[PDB]
RNA sequence: AUCGAGAGGA
């Protein structure tokens, strides 16, 4: 009755974007964004690869409500350092990993016979 | 042998195959696990109509079994989501008609199968919705029992879908994950009545792992990148198709936040 | 033949009862600690034996399992329950019009069952489902 | 000892102390005349009525004699440099502290303490479940309406 | 009964706010801001009648009196700027 | 900017206080008795074994966020074995030019008492302890 | 339904207290909660 | 009623399974957990939906109407 | 009584509650449906008018919009079925009926309304699902649980009565209670024991784990704070990271059976200045209790501020709880062998002292006691006999309980379960109570007829030897069930006993309230007390406070 | 009984009293008898204490009772509210029982009294009265519906 | 509710790979909290929990009945013959981030039953609406659109804060307000108006 | 609209 509809956890809305990006106040370099009709299948991963890296000082994802489909994740780099750019690095490293790792298992299936 | 994360198969079969995760990431492995229960897309039955039911079950019930039955989608990929199609309830490239009608003929009870299953649309060329069996008979999974006096008749359009919105969308139906054999990086804390080893069994996958001594300090820098799995097939997509569209399905998504990115 | 006897509560209070036959064996070491500690009998002269110490019980609490182990207010409590929990009434449910009736979709018969639910019907009309269940604080809801 | 009673002298010392990172080396800057002139000032800042007639007046101080009592207890001159380093600053916004806290503890005049404490002595009463004495809700009863008879008459001889 | 007075020196009501009249008052204010009455404190981002009449008060001008009474009879007036928040 | 205190004790006694990874051990100051120690430490990032001496050292400094160790081109604080950051929670006297300083690093619990040092260990919040082979 | 069908009803010094007379001829535990508790047993 | 298509928990078909497991115990004298175990269903969460499933669908076949 | 005094009022709702930990206790999770039907009157003012017209725009079928409007002259314009709808241009003045939105006043209400504290204001939350929702903390005033359990909610029609509501029924004001001069809510349950199983000195958490939950702290600065560990690994304490939602500048001191300055056993607790210096928290420190962080925050800084503390405490312990489990189990109500047979060996001996005790009273040699039958000193003495073998028995299992033991960590947070309800699993039951006294001969001479006439021994007058885990018998079966219809009965009449009396105390005391000349009167005038509770002050604002001149002797005194 | 009582230095230290207790209570001759304290002497019947002692010694005697009703379940009132009950009892003459008896035939208003029981009955001797009531109580102004003189509507608002 | 006394309602639903996970990837349908186990002492819920567990993976059936000489050490050893804990505790992973949680969990088959009430059902709100006549009071029932009583018991809680408006505007406003001309020499509304 | 019955909560 009152229940959302399913659609609404894995697609995106009219007026919603899926990265809407703010500030930190009372913070230097500091940036909260703001994934939407995301859960914490991307969270995770995104935060670890952050913090794989040297000049990231703060990543975290935070989910708001167990109901809605959205989570936060604040970044906070070096001075001269975008947080935006330690994202799309840690982004790339996640896709060069995964691509990687498929074509490996590939190989492997080739080699397996049953 | 490409740089990054290796791969080693133990056994392989249509069902299940084994394998043995290396120098990994958690985070991206539990990721990928939430990806291929849920994320990654399937065809199956969305909707139903039934014009003429005498069984003894309900029209809501037999909706909700057949929503759940197998169905092909290896060609999923040329189908297109029928919200992203242009067609007004339902195309022959966005949705996959299926019809079913059955009497009871039969004085003895005339029971009725996966098997039992026509299809009107167009197949295009496609692998696509397939009644999927893996019964030593060969008839499907059984989806009702009519008496004689009985028949039921219906139609079925089946539509791609993910499994956050429904279960049935499922591509596999057990995960195995496991990792510290030996617990040396003491991620959990057993519980002992005496003692721990003689009351917590010992995980098979411990014999790969190199045992750990007592006498040695505790590794403070050790962190877990061996990882071993196993996974199994719905049969609906084979095993490998099924995890490598799941790090595919993954990719996606890291390249979409990418593009938001971009356009900002 | 006599061999069974219908008692009155008045005509109770004349007789001796052992709750088990095994108590009319005669009497002579070594228990499992974890067997539950029964008062030996110490008394003779029993008139009869009771059928069986389940049957004391109604037919709600038949269904209860391992209600010995448990709170007697608890077990009063499912006793109260269990009219209130859904399952299917008879199978002619379909062909009658009842003013309101309630069906589960795939009903299951318990894992661990009373000997006396045998003739309770309820293996073979149950009226729960059999959920793997964990004891876990997750998410604090 | 322990009684329920206004204000928390004691936290307001532990935050003095904190506060102003008082240090234990050097001596008070206190003056003796001031310290006591200055508790006995505080005795006349703290006021429950304003009239201006002898009756109202004897009648709040005797109101607030007890609280008077653990004033005087708490800061004892010989304590208040001794038993904690204290400054004349802290000293003086402790007397303001102790003086506005016991001013916002007064009773707010509107209230109905009557159906509060009607509630208060019946929701313990609800959660009363379960010896020659009566003792529970039978024994509220017997307290509540006037028993002619009692079921535990008793009385005890010393 | 005839002229009933408080006399305004030596008056002994309480010179506090307690929380009735605190609350009345920020209620009738805050029904004058939703009947469109004029306001007479500068508004920053403020649309909701209540916290307008919450920095009012803060600001000390609301135009009213708090009448206190007394069993006997008589009645004491305390004005909101006489009257103080703590 | 420099160090506060330092000396060399002795464990006389280590005691698992029903903690796995954390246990309270009692020192003695060698050379000078006036002087000696009791601190709660994990025993699971550092082996402290009977019959083991070893050094301690507390300095003031090397708020401001913490950062990571970085590339080490800053200098290590101490390569000393152990290292703690804490807070003085009491400051006592047991007798007569004789002192007692209580410290608690984050809950671990440090007792020292001794009488050669009164210009040191001040009421100050920051102490960082450092602790040798 | 069973338990429905087996019903008693006592219409009003002790009556709700389980007795000893009770034993196996009414079940010791079944039976209503609220006003008419206890009055109401299960055979 | 009828038979459960999949484990609300393991998700594994059951279906195709359920009759086979019958006939299985019938023929052979089998123990209910051998056929289970030989049924290919090593879980027990996809265990429970075979072993306490109850057919009321055969009851309601055997109304006329 | 029933149409005049109470009545069925407009603007009402109600449905099951369900606890939210992530929803801040003054909201209230109103389910969408509710605030589609329950309107709040509105007068378009310059201000609100744009999102007034907004309103309207989406219609009362899609929240947030509107019902109904109301024109100067009155007659009602009904969104639903107009024409108008779309065109509408609303002039001052007019009356919108706007849906019920968020950050808005309502009553929420549990039925038993024993207390003021059942009746106070929520702030408004709208949620998808149906349930009400609402804070695990602010059950407590309530006594409300989700069992099932319904609550009520009440939407204001003024502006003058949703100030009311917010200034004098506001959940953070209701927090200090007038009865017991205490809080009333307090951190509980899962919140509880994580907080315990988190402060231990064992536990450390790591960098990764420490960011996520500084993040889950709302009103966090950012400062990271300086690890407690720094040479093998950064690790962190849980108390540190507890301590970043300690507001800053609070003090709070506990000594308790044991209490160094080292505190071996971390009993105690010391806080300085929002930091958490030693100690492990349990009940005592967070609850409700007098002298709980709840109280000094509270008394401190205001009630804002604990609420959102105790939103703060919440989430993070939540979260670390999330990631390091709990569970209860068997293993945790098995005990160990030999112990078991300790216990069995004090059972054996408590069975041979009611022997002795029995021989001698067939002796006809005991003594009697002034004022007391000897029956009743043999029963008496029995009695105490048998509560003293299950209290023993009792003690005995709970030494052999490791502190790793699930149960005895949630007594030690006091999140629920007692040392009675360990007795009876693991040991033993106990002794069965009917009218205060032991099982009646309720057949002739015999309290079963499977008993011999004229036996008065333990298992007749039935005390249970086997615990819970161990199995009861038959007889014991019973004998308990007696016990457990006696405990029916109570709950089922000292409810409507004591719902009568608090009626009757509350109709006579209606009309106390505290005049302006700080007397307690009636309506008439008569006065009851001249200052109310003697020193005119509330009892709210009233603390326990130690006066150091009654004890102690005269020279300490003077020293 | 053990005891707390101040020893000859000044602190207070334990005293083992020996002192009886009796199964019924007729107090009058009862405190006239040798060898007993009677500053000392107490009873659970404080009727008997309001009669023999005077209103204030069966007020304290009563709150007393009170106090460990509350006690015995372990929870605990602020003195305040229970001797306002206590008062409330005391302040009229003898002992008033909180029933229709007692405190519902005092002379508050008719309206205040018809909301408890015997409603008609108070209805109908007050119609014979012709009593007025003065329409302070706040059952009387809930009947009416008009804001009660709680002490949000105790004061009256006006402009400057 | 489960058949040991432990009632319980919904507070989240949580996808398949949200929830915690065990080794072979049996994800629990059901999660209760352990804090409400102490206080009622209703083992039974755990031994069914074990010879469920147990019964599933024999293929035979488990027999519950009560005062029969059963040992849960009996049970716990077949278990381990099975290669699981005896007791029955299993190790976990938490579902959202992989990692292995720190207390091992207890989980097991459980008979559980639905149960007649249902939040949609109970669920009501009133709003405006319909009037009985004799009252001019909300009528009776979420079925007839009724309006939600406030009891006396709520008056007197709602008097002792003090909100006297709110009161007034509750019971005259929301539920039966009405205006009537009165006549001072009659004392009484004996008055006709003609009002237009 | 009466009256009855059953159930929900501490
Ligand atoms: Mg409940
Ligand atoms: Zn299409
Ligand atoms: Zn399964
Ligand atoms: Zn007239």
């Amino acid at each position: 009755m009152n229940a959302p509809d399913r659609f609404e956890l894995f697609l995106l809305g009219e007026g919603e974007s899926k990265l809407k990006i703010d500030p930190d106040t009372k913070a230097p370099n500091a940036v909260v964004i703001t994934f939407e009709k995301e859960d914490h299948t991307l969270g995770n991963l995104i935060r670890a690869e952050l913090l794989n890296d040297r000049k990231v000082l703060f990543a975290a994802y935070k989910v708001e409500h167990p109901f809605f489909a959205r989570f936060k994740l604040r970044i906070q780099t070096t001075e001269g350092y975008d947080p935006k750019d330690a994202l799309k690095n840690a982004c790339n490293s996640i896709i060069n990993k995964l691509g990687a790792l498929k074509t490996n298992f590939e190989t492997e299936w080739n080699l397996q016979t049953l | 042998s490409e740089e990054g994360p290796q791969v080693k198969i133990r056994e392989a079969s249509k069902d299940n195959v084994d394998f043995i995760l290396s120098n990994v990431d958690l985070a991206m492995a539990n990721s990928l696990r939430r990806v291929m229960i849920a994320e990654i897309p399937t065809l199956a039955i969305d909707s139903v109509e039934v014009e003429t039911n005498t069984t003894v079950l309900a029209d809501e019930f037999i909706a909700h079994r057949l929503g759940l039955i197998p169905l092909q989608s290896m060609d999923i990929e040329q189908l297109e989501y029928s919200r992203d199609c242009f067609c007004e309830d339902h195309c022959d490239k966005c949705s996959v008609v299926l019809t079913l009608q059955a009497f009871g003929e039969s004085e003895s009870t005339t029971n009725v199968y996966s098997k039992d299953l026509v299809i009107v649309s167009n197949l295009m060329g496609r692998n696509i919705g397939h009644p999927i069996i893996q019964d030593k008979e060969g008839n499907g999974v059984l989806i009702c029992k009519l008496r004689k006096g009985q028949e039921l008749k219906l139609t079925c359009v089946a539509k791609k879908g993910i499994a956050k919105e429904h279960a049935k969308w499922g591509p596999a139906a057990a995960i195995e994950f496991e990792y510290d054999p030996w617990n040396k990086l003491k991620h959990t804390d057993y519980w002992y009545e005496q003692d721990s080893a003689k009351e917590w069994p010992q995980s098979k996958n411990c014999e790969y792992e190199d045992p750990p001594n007592e006498g040695d300090p505790f590794d403070y820098k050790a962190q877990a990148d061996t990882f071993y799995m196993n996974v199994e097939s719905v049969g609906s997509i084979p095993v490998d198709q099924v995890v490598v569209r799941g790090i595919d399905t993954l990719q996606k998504k890291v390249a979409s936040i990418l593009l938001a990115l971009t356009q900002m | 033949e006599g061999l069974v006897e219908y008692i009155d509560a008045e005509e109770e209070e004349s007789i001796l009862i052992a709750m088990q036959p095994e108590d009319l064996e005669p009497a002579e070491l070594d228990v499992d600690p974890a067997k539950r500690i029964r008062v030996s009998h110490h008394a003779t002269t029993f008139t009869h034996c009771e059928i069986h110490p389940s049957m004391i019980l109604g037919v709600a609490a038949s269904i209860i399992p391992f209600p010995d182990h448990n709170q007697s207010p608890r077990n009063t409590y499912q006793s109260a329950m269990g009219k209130q929990a859904m399952g299917v009434f008879l199978t002619n449910y379909n062909v009658r019009m009842d003013t309101m009736a309630n069906i589960l979709y795939y009903p299951q018969k318990p894992l661990g069952t009373t000997r006396a639910m045998e003739y309770l019907k309820f293996r073979e009309l149950p009226a729960g489902q059999n959920a793997i269940v964990a004891i876990a604080c997750y998410s604090g809801y | 000892a322990n009684w329920p009673l206004p204000v928390n002298i004691r936290r307001i010392i532990q935050n003095a102390q904190q506060t102003f990172h008082i240090d234990h080396t050097k001596p008070s800057d206190l003056t003796i005349k001031d310290i006591v002139l200055g508790v006995k000032d505080l005795q006349e800042n703290l006021l429950v009525l304003r009239g201006k007639n002898e009756i109202i007046q004897n009648a709040q101080r005797d109101a607030v004699t007890l609280f008077c009592c653990l004033l005087r207890s708490r800061l004892a001159t010989r304590r208040v440099l001794q038993e904690y380093r204290l400054t004349k600053q802290a000293f003086d916004w402790v007397l303001s502290n102790i003086e506005a806290q016991f001013l916002r503890s007064v009773v707010h005049p509107g209230e109905m303490v009557g159906v509060l404490a009607a509630q208060s002595i019946g929701e313990p009463a609800t959660q009363m479940t379960l010896k020659k004495v009566t003792s529970g809700v039978p024994r509220l009863k017997e307290i509540l309406n006037v028993a002619k008879n009692m079921k535990t008459p008793s009385l005890t001889v010393y | 009964l005839k002229e009933k007075a408080i006399p305004k020196d030596q008056r002994a009501t309480t010179p506090y706010m307690t929380k009735y009249e605190r609350a009345r008052i920020l209620g009738t204010r805050a029904l004058q801001i939703s009947m469109n009455a004029p306001v007479f404190v500068d508004l920053e981002g403020e649309t909701d009648p209540l916290r307008i009449a919450m920095k009012e008060l803060a600001e000390k001008k609301i135009p009213l009196v708090i009448r206190r009474y007394l069993p006997d009879g008589s009645f004491e007036d305390w004005s909101v700027e006489e009257l103080i928040v703590d | 900017s420099n160090t506060l205190f330092d000396d060399i004790f002795q464990v006389s006694e280590v005691d698992p206080g029903r903690y796995n990874k954390v246990c309270r051990i009692e020192a003695a100051s060698t050379t000078q008795d006036q002087c000696k120690l009791t601190l709660d430490i994990n025993v699971e990032l550092f082996p402290v074994a009977a019959q083991d001496s070893l050094t301690v050292t507390i300095a003031s400094s090397l708020t401001r966020s913490w950062r990571p160790p970085q590339a080490g081109d800053r200098s290590l604080a101490d390569d000393y074995d152990y290292v703690m950051y804490g807070t003085a929670y009491k400051f006592e006297e047991v007798s007569k030019d004789l002192i007692a300083v209580y410290y608690s690093f984050g809950g671990l619990l440090m007792r020292l008492e001794g009488n050669y040092r009164n210009l040191n260990n001040l009421k100050q919040e920051n102490a960082y302890l450092l602790i040798r082979r | 339904t069973l338990s429905h069908l087996r019903r008693t009803n006592t219409p009003i010094a002790k009556p709700r207290q389980l007795h000893n007379t009770h034993w196996g001829l009414v079940c010791p535990a079944e039976t209503p909660e609220g006003q008419a508790c206890g009055l109401v047993k299960n055979l | 009623m009828i038979v459960p298509v999949r484990c609300f928990s393991c998700g594994k078909v059951v279906g195709d399974k359920w009759e086979s497991y019958l006939n299985l115990l019938q023929e052979d004298e089998l123990d209910e957990g051998t056929a289970l175990s030989r049924l290919g269903l090593k879980r027990y969460c996809c265990r429970r939906m075979i072993l306490t499933h109850v057919d009321l669908i055969e009851k309601f076949l055997r109304y006329n109407p | 009584r029933g149409n005049l005094m109470g009545k069925r009022v407009d603007f009402s709702a109600r449905t099951v509650i369900s606890g939210d930990p992530n929803l801040e206790l003054d909201q209230v999770g109103v389910p969408k449906s509710i605030a589609k039907t329950l309107t709040y009157p509105e007068v378009v003012t310059p201000y609100n008018i744009d999102r007034l017209t907004q309103l309207v725009r989406n219609g009362p079928n899609e929240h947030p919009g509107a019902k109904y409007v109301i024109r100067d002259s009155g007659d009602r314009i009904d969104l639903r079925y107009s024409k108008r709808a779309g065109d509408i241009q609303l002039q001052y003045g007019w009356k919108v009926e706007r849906h019920i939105m968020d950050n808005d006043p309502v009553l929420f209400n549990r039925q038993p309304s024993l207390h003021k504290m059942s009746m106070m204001a929520h702030r408004v939350k709208v949620i998808p699902y149906s349930t009400f929702r609402l804070n695990l903390s602010v059950t407590s005033p309530y006594n409300a649980d989700f069992d099932g359990d319904e609550m009520n909610l009440h939407v204001p029609q003024s502006e003058e009565t949703r100030a009311e509501l917010s200034q004098l029924c506001a959940v953070p004001l209701q927090i200090v209670s007038p009865q017991s001069n205490k809080p009333c809510m307090g951190i509980v349950q899962d919140t509880l024991c994580g907080i315990r199983k988190l402060t231990l000195r064992d536990t450390f958490i790591e960098l990764d784990q420490v960011l996520n939950m500084l993040y889950w702290v709302p009103d966090w600065d950012g400062v990271i704070p300086t690890p407690a560990i720094i040479k093998p690994k950064p690790l962190w304490s849980g108390k540190q990271i507890l301590s970043v939602a300690i507001p800053n500048g609070i003090h709070l001191q506990r000594f308790d059976e044991g209490t160094t300055l080292l505190s071996p056993k971390d009993n105690g607790m010391l806080i300085i200045d929002g930091q958490i210096i030693f100690g492990v928290v349990e009940k005592k420190t967070v609850g409700s209790s007098n002298g709980g962080l709840i109280h000094v925050v509270t008394r401190e800084k205001g009630p804002q501020v604990c609420a959102k503390l105790f939103g703060n405490i919440q989430k993070v312990v939540n979260f670390w709880l999330l990631h390091n489990g709990f569970s209860t189990g068997i293993g945790d109500t098995i005990a160990d062998g030999p112990t078991m047979r300790e216990i069995t060996e004090t059972i054996a001996e408590a069975k041979k002292k009611v022997l002795d005790v029995t021989k001698e009273a067939q002796a006809n040699l005991l003594t009697a006691k002034h004022g007391m039958t000897l029956r009743e000193s043999f029963e008496d003495n029995v009695v105490r006999f048998l509560n003293e073998a299950r209290d023993k028995a009792g003690r005995l299992a709970e030494v052999n309980l490791k502190d790793l033991n699930n149960v005895k960590q949630m007594v030690m947070a006091g999140s629920k379960g007692s040392f009675i309800n360990i007795a009876q699993m693991s040991a033993c039951v106990g002794q069965q109570s009917v009218e205060g006294k032991r099982i009646a001969f309720g057949f002739v001479d015999r309290t079963l007829p499977h008993f011999s006439k004229d036996d008065y021994s333990p298992e007749s007058k039935g005390f249970v030897e086997n615990s819970y885990l161990r199995g009861l018998t038959p007889q014991e079966f019973f004998f308990h069930a007696m016990g457990g219809r006696e405990g029916l009965i109570d709950t089922a009449v000292k409810t409507a006993e004591t719902g009568y009396i608090q009626r009757r105390l509350v109709k006579a005391l209606e009309d106390i309230m505290v005049h302006y000349d700080n007397t307690t009167r009636n309506s008439l005038g008569n006065v009851i007390q001249f200052i109310y509770g003697e020193d005119g002050m509330d009892a709210a604002h009233i603390e326990k406070q130690s006066l150091d001149t009654i004890g102690g002797s005269d020279a300490a005194f003077e020293k | 009984y053990d005891r707390k009582v101040p020893s000859p230095t000044g602190e207070y230290v334990k005293e083992p009293e020996w002192v009886l207790e009796t199964d019924g209570v007729n107090l009058s001759e009862v405190m006239t008898v040798p060898g007993i304290d009677p500053t000392r002497i107490y009873t659970n019947s404080f009727i008997d204490i309001m009669e023999v002692l005077g209103i204030e010694a069966g007020r304290a005697a009563l709150y007393k009772e009170v106090y460990n009703v509350i006690a015995s379940d372990g929870s605990y009132v602020n003195y305040r509210h229970m001797a306002l009950l206590v008062d409330v009892m005391t302040t009229q003459g003898g002992l008033t029982s909180v029933t229709r008896h007692g405190f519902n035939r005092s002379n508050t208003g008719a309206l205040m009294r018809c909301s408890f029981e015997e409603t008609v009955e108070i209805l109908f001797e007050a119609g014979a009265s012709a009593e007025l009531d003065d329409c302070r109580g706040v059952s009387e102004n809930v009947i009416l519906g008009q804001m009660a003189p709680i002490g949000t509507g105790a004061f009256d608002v006006m402009i400057d | 509710a489960s058949r040991h006394g432990q009632k319980g309602t919904i507070g989240i639903t949580y996808r398949r790979e949200d929830m915690p996970f065990t080794a072979e990837g049996i994800v629990p349908d059901l999660i209760i909290n352990p804090h409400a186990i102490p206080s009622r002492m209703t083992v039974a819920h755990l031994i069914e929990c074990l010879l469920s567990k147990v019964a599933a993976l024999s293929g035979n059936e488990g027999d519950a009945s009560p005062f029969t000489d059963i040992t849960v050490e009996g049970i716990s050893k077949l278990l381990r013959e099975h290669g699981y804990q005896s007791r029955g505790f299993e190790v976990m992973y938490n579902g959202h981030t992989g990692k292995k949680l720190m207390a091992q969990i207890f989980f097991g088959p459980t008979y559980y039953q639905r149960l007649r009430h249902m939040v949609d059902d109970k669920i009501h709100a009133r709003a405006r609406g319909p009037m009985q006549v004799l009252t001019r009071q909300p009528v009776e029932g979420r079925s007839r659109d009724g309006g939600l009583r406030f009891g006396e018991m709520e008056r007197d809680c709602m008097i002792a804060h003090g909100a006297a408006s709110f009161l007034k505007e509750r019971l005259m406003e929301a539920s039966d307000a009405f205006r009537v001309h009165i006549c001072g020499i009659c004392g009484l509304m004996t008055v006709i108006a003609k009002l237009n």
